[PDB]
Order: structure tokens, then C-alpha cells, then sequence
């Protein structure tokens, strides 16, 4: 899944 | 100045539970978006990511180790703990904890996320060995033979590290190669120490082996066999 | 999961050279990539964060570029402290993967290994085990392949090897490989061979002995 700071 | 340091047992037995503590200073795990992660490095291998925890308490784990890892924080003690259950020999590695910056803020407003893309400060690392072995001294055996000749000593079946080897009480140094020990499947280490000399010197050669842990000193003179 | 492949895995160079290490990801990681340098016995040290930002206190000869699936680290003028292993790390997807690393060592002329095979000592045999050791002395580059053969059977899963760190005077490496068998199995065969492949050897060299031959 995506990193804590992605998007 | 940010500093981190790992602590825990240097030795652990298979099936047991390993608890590692990262104590740090220079930041608080209550600071905005900060993270503390754990990374390990088996001897001679690549870095392997294990887990990370942030100040808002979100936790993430390596999928391959998820079932055996628990990471937790103790904000008031400035510590992060990683608990690994059911360890086995392949878990022997140097374990590092590391700081991860949170986004830069301006008047408490997040304006830059680029600084979160790295683990910026690392602890020195703590070496953990997983073996069911009890302390034990090495058996020392001879290794006997451009036109260089080679000989050495095979320092076998000892635990734990380290062992020291020198040649001729320290007088022989040129051409000496003492290799890093390998951890055998038995849980005991083994290493060779060799020395290359002009095929004529065959001069006397004695390896001095010392395993402090078991109080075992051995001097073994090695020669070109055949009586 | 996501794969990060570094190239080359190993690289030789001299002080003053310009080197560039590259890291490719199996899926795009945007700019969330970091480079580290790790010297023997020390923890990795951050050089470049967010694909191209220079970490504070890191010397300007280090540079990072790229985004998406392809990144590069270049050291413009290699200094002695740069002989080390470099790693890239992706932080876009969990888990936060590391590449396999690229070892940067002192270049020198190719040198084939001097190979030696040692039979097990009679003293070890009396304890019931048999260790056959093979030594590859002072070679370069580091990559070498050792293959044990017993009465022509290819051995597998019963040997272990270790390599010294690059010699500070020679720039060469040495490698020790131990074949381990029970005394019983040992006794059931005659030709113990250590086959060695290396760049400096025109073709593979084999060193061997026949057990018990006296």
C-alpha cells in the first residue's frame, strides 16, 4: 500500500 | 543533534523472543509526523527493512515478517521497542533503528514533504546472534600443503565470537589471511587462517589461537607433513 | 512486492574518478528515494533524500537525479572514504525497500588466484568429521566461483566460504571455502577437487588430491 506521506 | 542507540541481548536461542530497544535524543516521538524505523543487516548481506512507527502511532511492518513483529513506542521515555518472536538462525543480523523526518512546517503548516523521503539518522547498530549453542572452545587442525606455498590452521566449532589468531607469536604478518568465521548450521562458528610463504621458507610456522569466551589458548605448529 | 535493482552490483574505481550507480524500481516510486553510503563496520549514512536533495553536511561531489523508475547517484570526484557500499531505498510503498547494494572498491590490474587444496587432518578424522578446505589467494576482481567435486559428483549444500576485505596494500581479495563431510562419507570416495572460475584464469583451474594416497 502507499507510504504515510504519499498522494 | 539527533542520536539513536540500539540495546538488547547479543545472543538469543531459536524459538525465543527478541526484544530490541531504540533509545534516542534530539527529537520527540510526539513531534509532528516523525517516524522511527528498524532495519537489519545479516553479515555480508544487504539492508532489509523491518518496520516503522510514527508519532501519531500508525505502525507498518515488513509483509514477510509481519506475524513475528510488534513495534511500539514509549514517548515519555524516548524509546521505540521492536519485539520479534520465534527467532531462528536466519535472524542473526546487525539491527539498526533510524529516524525519519516529518514534513517541514511553516507556522505549523505542512509545506514540504520531500524531507520524509529518507531515514536521515541511524543508530550504530546492535549485533544479534541466534544460536542454541553454549559457550565452547575451538578444535584446531593443521592445514598443510608465484611459487608460493600455503599453510594454515582451521579453527573449528567454537562459540561465541570472537577468536584471535596470530602466527609465530605475532612475528609473522606478511602473507597472513585470517578469514571471517562462518556460523555453521550446527550453531558453532568456524574459521581458517592461512599464510603464504616463498616455497623455500618451508623457518617454522605456528598459529596462536585464543578464544577468550571459553578460556582456550592453543598453539599449533604446522609443517609440510610426510613425517 | 516492489523490486529495486541496483547496477552494477560491484564497481572498481580509483581516487579522482567519476562514478555513477543506478537504481531501477519495478513500479514508479515518484521522487521518494534515498541514497546511502555505508563504510565497513558503520551504519549507513544518508547522502541524498527525495531523489535529488543533498543532505545537510554531505559533500557536494555527491549528486542524485531521476524520478519514477530510474535513479542515479553520481560521485563526481571519488575520495578514499568513498570506497564503500552504496544503497538506494524506496519510501513510496510499504514495505520501504532497499536495493541490493553496490560495492565500490580500489581498481587494480586483474590477478588470478593462487589456488591450494587442503585434505582433512588425521587429527580431525579421529573425531569423526572431515573438512576439506580450498584457498583462493590474492585475486582481483572480487568475483570468484568455487565448485567442489568428489569422485566427479558436483557438491552442493555442504560447503561454506568467506572472503577477506580488500587488502590495503595489494588491493586483492582472498577466499576460503570449506567442504564438510562425515568421516564415513569421506572414506567412501577418492578424488576431492576444488574447481575455480575467475576472470584472470583463461579457463577453470582444478586442484585436487586422492584420499589416502600415500
Amino acid at each position: 500500500e502507499l507510504d504515510h506521506w504519499a498522494s | 543533534r539527533i542520536t539513536l542507540k540500539e540495546s538488547g541481548p547479543p545472543l538469543v536461542k531459536p524459538t525465543q523472543t527478541l526484544t530490541l530497544t531504540c533509545s534516542f535524543s534530539g527529537f520527540s516521538l510526539s513531534d509532528f509526523g516523525v517516524g522511527v524505523g528498524w532495519i537489519r543487516q545479516p553479515p555480508g548481506k544487504a539492508l532489509e527493512w523491518l518496520a516503522i512507527i510514527y508519532s501519531d502511532d500508525d505502525k507498518r511492518y515488513s509483509p514477510s515478517l509481519n506475524t513475528r513483529l510488534t513495534i511500539t513506542k514509549d514517548t515519555s521515555k524516548n524509546q521505540v521497542v521492536l519485539v520479534m518472536t520465534r527467532v531462528s538462525p536466519v535472524d542473526t543480523a546487525t539491527y539498526f533503528c533510524a529516524h525519519r523526518r516529518g514534513p517541514t512546517t511553516l507556522f505549523g503548516v505542512p509545506i514540504a514533504r520531500g524531507p520524509v523521503n529518507a531515514m536521515d539518522v541511524w543508530g550504530q547498530g546492535i549485533t544479534v546472534t541466534i544460536s542454541s549453542t553454549s559457550t565452547k572452545g575451538p578444535s584446531v587442525f593443521p592445514l598443510a600443503p608465484g611459487a608460493a606455498a600455503a599453510l594454515g590452521c582451521l579453527v573449528k566449532d567454537y562459540f561465541p565470537e570472537p577468536v584471535t589468531v596470530s602466527w609465530n607469536s605475532g612475528a609473522l604478518t606478511s602473507g597472513v589471511h585470517t578469514f571471517p568465521a562462518v556460523l555453521q548450521s550446527s550453531g558453532l562458528y568456524s574459521l581458517s587462517s592461512v599464510v603464504t610463504v616463498p616455497s623455500s621458507s618451508l623457518q617454522t610456522y605456528t598459529c596462536n589461537v585464543n578464544h577468550k569466551p571459553s578460556n582456550t589458548k592453543v598453539d599449533k605448529r604446522v609443517e609440510p607433513k610426510s613425517c | 512486492a516492489l523490486q529495486l535493482t541496483q547496477s552494477p552490483s560491484s564497481l572498481s574505481a580509483s581516487v579522482g574518478d567519476r562514478i555513477t550507480i543506478t537504481c531501477r524500481a519495478s513500479q514508479g516510486v515518484t521522487s521518494a528515494l534515498a541514497w546511502y553510503r555505508q563504510k565497513p563496520g558503520s551504519p549507513p549514512q544518508l547522502l541524498i533524500y527525495d531523489a535529488s536533495s543533498l543532505e545537510s553536511g554531505v559533500p557536494s561531489r555527491f549528486s542524485g537525479s531521476g524520478s519514477g523508475t530510474e535513479f542515479t547517484l553520481t560521485i563526481s570526484t571519488l575520495r578514499p572514504e568513498d570506497f564503500a557500499t552504496y544503497y538506494c531505498q524506496q519510501l513510496h510503498f510499504y514495505p520501504h525497500t532497499f536495493g541490493g547494494g553496490t560495492r565500490v572498491d580500489v581498481r587494480r590490474t586483474v590477478a588470478a588466484p593462487s589456488v591450494f587444496i587442503f585434505p582433512p587432518s588425521d587429527e580431525q578424522l579421529k573425531s569423526g568429521t572431515a573438512s576439506v578446505v580450498c584457498l583462493l589467494n590474492n585475486f582481483y576482481p572480487r568475483e570468484a566461483k568455487v565448485q567442489w567435486k568428489v569422485d566427479n559428483a558436483l557438491q552442493s549444500g555442504n560447503s561454506q566460504e568467506s572472503v577477506t576485505e580488500q587488502d590495503s596494500k595489494d588491493s586483492t581479495y582472498s577466499l576460503s571455502s570449506t567442504l564438510t563431510l562425515s568421516k564415513a562419507d569421506y572414506e567412501k570416495h577418492k578424488v576431492y577437487e576444488c574447481e575455480v572460475t575467475h576472470q584472470g584464469l583463461s579457463s577453470p583451474v582444478t586442484k585436487s588430491f586422492n584420499r589416502g594416497e600415500c
